[PDB]
């Protein structure tokens, strides 16, 4: 006898369900921020599911990563197999966005490609032509595709992390680098977490898992939204501002935690410019140059309450390292060639409090104040507890609660996201944020500092990713500022009136000046537009001044999908990219530390080709294109660079080296500290840590916390002062009155009675999965939109009713959800669904302007300059506001 | 019956579950992607309070009364909610103008009212609540079929409906008061969660609990003394079944929530009392759950003044294996 029971033999029914013959690794290649490693069952050449692998090696005494995944990615095979896929080149045949193609060949569509781009160098200008590809950490050679044809051929290249609105231009500001964060895992040592503008129960599923551990590992919680979100069921104290209030939460704590002296004397003196000494006259820095003959304009003074005597301050712009090391992208400047103790503060003792007289060059005396006092100053009078109460809705007591239990709770860190950086003002918001962590001294500390979370937008390896994207140096590479290219391309209205804020005057004279870029040059318009890996007009921020203004100047819009988006089905060109499990890439983000991949587990399906494989083969066509219109070579005078067209495939590849994709990952694997000696062999069995990291030491068994060759070894911050700067003395600054941290008031421009907001679903990943039946059926069936009961009874909206949102901009007409936790006075629209789903007109994004801030316009100040997504304007949307009604052309009974 | 050797047992903590429907998605995906079976999920995640999925299931009626069988109602298809579909090859490709609206008109859904929930801002209120069947020590479903084609397997407790056995009777839909068998119109068999038994029999934990990403499932054999699961339910005694009084002793079990902020006094000040009534968990889990959440309460405190709380180390579950058959696959 078998030894098996009665009915064994009848459930190999079931354990058939459960098989497969192969099994091989994958990845979600999405701007999700997963990056979760995953296994791929296929029988017989079938795709029949995916399931997390699991297999993230653990840290001593904290929660493992694993499992990872979300609703999303278990069924990401869908997209494989599903009625949305593109399987051949397609060619409009009808108007933009209709729907009506033909069929083409990969030679007739590349050709087609090919012919225009030639055309559109040889008759106008290189720079006419552009490629949109965002977050590069998502799937870097995919992204390196198209960023190494553009490169070659003297095409733009797009920003991504500013004009998302997810740059922490605050953190840039403070700090003077792109921006960095702590690893999840860190979250697990923090005593006292705010989720600050986060929502992490929906928009972080799979690393939220560390924040109820944390809790039940006796970590407190504190959520502060508007309205009562997913992840705030679980936290232990709850704070519900009015939209964009923020700012005047933050600077209050900040009075009570200055004023009850809660903060770390020693942490101020050494790491910030709280220190340094202010002029009473012109409200500026005391600089050296002001002191001395031939003296810097980027040194400055401390007044030594130790000596009695002012000090010159190691490490600022002014001082110069050493021996110089190359420029690293994500810093202001390379403060890394400086020696480890070089800002230590010894038995120096900066005075924080006080006024001192000094003598200038001219003879003369001044006044002179550490920013620490002017900032006191203000704080006592402008920002109490009592009048953030009246500002915030927030009680006085509640306010004071909070800031002395984040000040004696340590470590304690904020979490901020989307809810507190899509504003008008969040720089100045983040600054605030900045502040309270730097007067508690946590930042560099495992369970401390200030943590953003956002998008996929940190590539660990970004050095290799440089190599291999922009061979010939970024230096040699066009890009335009997306934020300012859709601006003024699109003719935006931003509503704004020149006299409250003369946008128009800051814009232009930050181009003609050269601190930010202008693409194309010359006033060209732009006239071919490439855009892949992202879904950018569905996205896009002034989307209805886009289709009317922008679009029409494109002469050929070329997108490059595994499925037909709205971008798609707005384009002219459209081919056939691979799905995410049949091509290979690497996949990693900043919220964990270990490098994520995806490998074929069949061959691309269809007419389908890998992005690396496509931006080849149109190489190609592209050589034979420019012999048959005898333009091979020309010159770019602006890199001083003739480009030889009839040699693209060999640059594209490298003289053939890098023509399989594989190559061209383990290319970047090679060229990078932070992962050179990964093999793409190691990371198919098994996802591998990071080798080192960016602005801290990574050590084994230890989660990543920023900042710490600052905060620990002493090297300087990469800005002006050289330290953790909260006063920005520049002409801008002053004019926005933001020379300091304090409370901005969100725009008003929009003149309609509902705050409009737009956060991120369970549901979707941005618009993918949008269209996906099986998300669909577990909401309503298509887009929502969220009101309180409190605005939608007087307005006769009832739950499920069709309403329409409008503005001076757009208007939108989606079906209502009406949900208690909602606050009165706004709307939520959950993002960018696709144009094409279950909308009676228009779209999230018809209700939103393009909107740029003059303090992300400066480019001359310190740390302060234009680099393609290190600074720049950040396409906010929170401060939009709409009205509502109810749509009344179908009105349906429930039952 | 014949009792099983051992009793595969499940532990849901309602202190980690996000909602994310994760594990709602890879048990579709896994076993009911067949015809018949689009209206159906063997493991679904409802909003509480809400209407819950099939709509109103918690009066569908079934179980036991005083040892007698109960006879409840057959749900009809719109209290599941009829699958929508959606025509996306004639607007993306084939130059169909309008909308890919749903059909049917939207009306019912298995999360409908998802994050709903109950009480006026700012005391709204509202946790998630994960649901499969609950392999009853006492199965309804089992008992009530008259072809007996539902069985309870003797190695591991698991219950199953017998395909082959199983001539649509629909007994067991009518006396199942957690609504848990689903009636397949094409094949005109019953259809229900499979215990993931192909993955128990090859030491994988079921996908639901191995692909939770929350980290709030727990399964195991109740009786492995150093199963998290026997901790959870026998030792600290904080899991209880969920409606007990339906009588068929679930295997299912629920770490309730204490988690949470307090409810918020008209002045803006917060009470002592949290946002979740006690009175609605009382309603899930009956009358032991105030003593549970003191007990959790109390060991949640002690990791707050830094000292060492054994049950919420279980709870945090720093390795998977620790919580659960183990996952790897
Ligand atoms: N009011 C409001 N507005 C907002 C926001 C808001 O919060 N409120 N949020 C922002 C933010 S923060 C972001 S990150 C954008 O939504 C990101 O959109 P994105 O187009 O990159 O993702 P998406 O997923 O939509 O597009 C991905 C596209 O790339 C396809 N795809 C995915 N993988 C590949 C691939 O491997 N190769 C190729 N060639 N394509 C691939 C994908 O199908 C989709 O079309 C922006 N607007
Ligand atoms: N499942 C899923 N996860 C995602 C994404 C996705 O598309 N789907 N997108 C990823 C990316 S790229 C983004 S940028 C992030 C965004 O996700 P989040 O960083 O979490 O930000 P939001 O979703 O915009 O809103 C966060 C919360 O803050 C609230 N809040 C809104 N306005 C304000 C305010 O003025 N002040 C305060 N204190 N709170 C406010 C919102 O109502 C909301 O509850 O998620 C990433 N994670
Ligand atoms: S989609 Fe993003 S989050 Fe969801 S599983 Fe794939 S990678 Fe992880
Ligand atoms: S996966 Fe785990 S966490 Fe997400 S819903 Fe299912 S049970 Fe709750
Ligand atoms: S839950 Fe319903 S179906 Fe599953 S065993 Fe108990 S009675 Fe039978
Ligand atoms: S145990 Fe297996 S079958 Fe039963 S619900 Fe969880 S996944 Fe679906
Ligand atoms: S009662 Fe029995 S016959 Fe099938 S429909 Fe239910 S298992
Ligand atoms: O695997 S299914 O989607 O054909
Ligand atoms: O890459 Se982030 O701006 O979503
Ligand atoms: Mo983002
Ligand atoms: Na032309
Ligand atoms: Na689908
Ligand atoms: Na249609
Ligand atoms: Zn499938």
């Amino acid at each position: 006898i078998s030894g098996a029971f009665e009915y064994s033999g009848w459930e190999n029914f079931h354990r058939t369900q459960w098989s497969w013959d192969k099994k091989t690794r994958g990845a979600h290649l999405v701007n999700c921020t997963g990056a979760c490693p995953h296994f791929v069952y296929s029988k017989d050449g079938v795709v029949m599911r995916e399931e997390q692998s699991k297999d993230i090696a653990p840290m001593p005494n904290i929660p493992e990563y694993n499992p990872r995944g979300c609703n999303k990615g278990e069924c990401g095979h869908d997209y494989m197999y599903g009625p949305h896929r593109i399987k051949y080149p397609l060619i409009r045949v009808g108007e933009r966005g209709e729907g009506k193609w033909r069929r083409a060949t990969w030679e007739e569509a590349l050709d087609m490609i090919a012919d225009k781009c030639v055309d559109t160098i040889k008759n106008h200008a290189p720079d006419c032509i552009s490629v949109y590809s965002p977050v590069p950490a998502v799937s870097p050679v995919s992204f390196s595709a198209g960023h190494r044809f553009a490169h070659y051929i003297g095409a733009h290249a797009h920003t991504f992390y500013d004009w998302y609105g997810d740059h922490p231009t605050g953190q840039t500001q403070t700090c003077g680098v792109q921006g960095d964060t702590c690893e999840t895992a860190d979250w697990f040592n923090s005593k006292y977490i705010i989720l600050w503008g986060s929502n992490p129960t929906q928009t972080r599923i799979p690393d939220a898992h560390f924040l109820s551990e944390a809790q039940l590992n006796g970590a407190k919680i504190v959520s502060i939204s508007p309205d009562y979100n997913s992840s705030t069921i679980k936290v232990d104290k709850w704070i519900h501002p009015q939209p964009g209030t923020d700012g005047a939460l933050a600077m209050a704590m900040a009075h009570v935690i200055i004023k009850e002296k809660l903060y770390d004397a020693h942490s101020l003196k050494e790491q910030t410019d709280l220190s340094y000494l202010v002029r009473s006259d012109t409200k500026r820095f005391l600089r050296e140059a002001d002191v001395v003959a031939g003296g810097s304009k980027d040194k400055f003074y401390f007044w030594n309450a130790k000596t009695g005597k002012p000090v010159i301050p190691k490490g600022s712009w002014g001082d110069q390292p050493e021996k110089k090391g190359s420029p690293v992208g994500f810093l202001g400047r390379n403060t890394f060639a400086f020696p480890k103790g070089y800002i230590d503060l010894g038995d120096l003792d900066p005075a924080l409090e006080g006024k001192f007289n000094m003598q200038l060059l001219d003879g003369k005396t001044v006044e002179v104040r550490p920013v620490f006092e002017i900032l006191k100053s203000r704080l006592m009078a402008d920002n109490t507890p009592e009048k953030a109460a009246k500002i915030t809705g927030v009680t006085a007591k509640a306010i004071t609660e909070l800031a002395r239990e984040f000040a004696t709770a340590k470590p304690s860190m904020i979490i901020c996201g989307g809810g507190t950086q899509h504003w008008y003002y969040s720089d100045v918001l983040l600054r605030a944020m900045h502040l309270l962590t730097a007067l508690t001294g946590t930042e560099g500390t495992n369970g401390g500092g200030m943590n953003h979370y956002i998008g996929q937008w940190k590539p660990a390896f970004v050095a290799g990713l440089v190599a291999l994207a922009f061979p010939e140096g970024v230096n040699k590479q066009r890009f335009c500022q997306t934020t300012i290219w859709t601006y003024i391309h699109a003719e935006v209205n931003d509503e704004i009136i020149s006299s409250d804020i003369d946008t128009e005057k800051y814009l232009r004279d930050s181009i003609t000046t050269g601190q930010m870029p202008n693409m194309p040059e010359q006033g060209r318009d732009p006239k071919v537009f490439f855009v892949y890996r992202g879904n950018w007009l569905n996205q896009a921020k002034g989307q209805k001044y886009v289709l009317e203004n922008l679009w029409p100047k494109l002469e050929l819009i070329v997108d490059i999908n595994i499925r037909m988006d709205s971008t798609a089905l707005y384009s002219d060109v459209v081919l056939p990219s691979a799905h995410w499990y049949e091509k290979l890439d690497l996949n990693v983000t900043s919220e964990h530390s270990y490098i994520n991949m995806t490998e074929p587990a069949i061959k691309p399906m269809w007419e389908s080709k890998t992005d690396w494989q496509i931006f080849l083969a149109l190489a190609k066509r592209v050589e034979m294109a420019a012999k048959r219109k005898k333009y091979e070579k020309f010159n770019d005078e602006k890199f001083k660079w003739v480009r030889d067209l009839s040699n693209l495939w060999n640059q594209m590849t490298m003289d053939g080296k890098l023509a399989e994709d594989e190559a061209a990952a383990q290319y970047i694997l090679d060229n990078a500290p932070q992962s050179k000696g990964i093999t793409i062999q190691m990371l198919r069995e098994k996802p591998q840590r990071f080798k080192s990291n960016w602005t801290s030491p990574l050590k084994e068994g230890v989660p990543y916390t920023p900042f710490q060759y600052f905060v620990v070894d002493k090297k300087p911050w990469p800005t002006l002062t050289g330290r953790q700067q909260f006063y920005l003395d520049h002409d801008t600054f002053f004019d926005m009155g933001v020379e300091l941290p304090t409370y901005k008031a969100p725009i008003d421009a929009d003149k309609y009675p509902f705050r409009f907001n737009s956060p991120h679903s369970r549901h979707s990943v941005h618009s993918t999965f949008k269209d996906n039946v099986l998300m669909l059926r577990l909401q309503r069936g298509g887009p929502s939109i969220e009101m309180s009961p409190l605005d939608a009874k007087p307005l006769g909206i009832k739950d499920n009713d069709w309403v329409e949102a409008w503005n001076n901009h757009g208007k939108v007409i989606c079906r209502v959800k009406i949900r208690n936790g909602e606050q009165r006075g706004r709307v939520s629209m959950w993002h960018c669904p696709e144009l094409y789903m279950d909308l009676l007109t228009g779209g999230s994004q018809s209700v939103c302007p393009v909107r740029i801030n003059p303090t992300n316009l400066v480019g001359n100040y310190g740390h302060l300059f234009f680099r393609p997504n290190y600074y720049g304007p950040a396409g906010s949307q929170r401060d939009v506001r709409v009205n509502v009604k109810r749509y009344i052309g179908a009105t349906p009974i429930s039952f | 019956m014949k009792a099983p050797r051992r009793q595969l047992t499940y532990v849901t903590d309602l202190n980690k579950c996000i909602g994310c429907q994760t594990c709602t998605v890879a048990c579709k995906k896994l076993w009911t992607t067949g015809p018949g079976q689009d209206f159906m999920y063997w493991r679904n995640v409802e909003t509480a309070p809400g209407l819950g999925y099939p709509r109103n299931w918690q009066t569908k009626g079934g179980g036991y009364k005083n040892g007698e069988l109960q006879k409840g109602k057959i749900p009809p298809m719109i209290d599941y909610g009829i699958p929508f579909e959606f025509d996306y090859a004639g607007r993306l490709f084939e130059g169909k103008p309008g909308r890919v609206r749903p059909s049917p008109t939207p009306r019912s859904a298995p999360n409908w009212d998802e994050d709903q929930g109950a009480g006026e801002y700012p005391n709204n209120s509202f946790f998630y609540l994960p649901r499969m069947c609950n392999h009853c020590t006492k199965p309804a479903c089992l008992e009530a079929c008259p072809n007996e084609a539902i069985y309870k397997r003797e190695q591991d407790g698991i219950v199953v409906i017998h395909q082959d056995k199983c001539k649509g009777a629909q007994a067991c839909v009518q006396s199942c008061p957690y609504a848990k068998p689903y009636f397949n119109p094409l094949t005109n068999k019953a259809n229900k969660c499979i215990g993931c038994f192909p993955r128990i029999e090859q030491g994988v934990a079921p996908a639901c609990v191995a692909q939770c990403v929350g980290r709030a499932m727990h399964v195991g054999f109740v009786d492995d003394v150093n199963s998290s699961v026997y901790k959870l339910i026998k030792q600290y005694k904080v899991a209880l079944p969920l409606h007990p009084e339906f009588g068929t002793e679930p295997n299912v079990f629920y770490v309730p929530p204490v988690l949470g902020p307090r409810i918020e006094m008209a002045n803006g000040e917060p009470s002592t009392d949290p946002k979740i009534p006690l009175a609605q968990l009382e309603g899930l889990f009956g009358k032991q759950v105030r003593d549970v959440l003191a007990i959790l309460q109390s060991e949640r405190e002690k990791k707050m003044k830094g000292l060492a709380s054994d049950l919420m180390d279980v709870l945090i579950g720093r390795r998977s294996t620790d919580m659960m058959i183990s996952p790897l696959t």
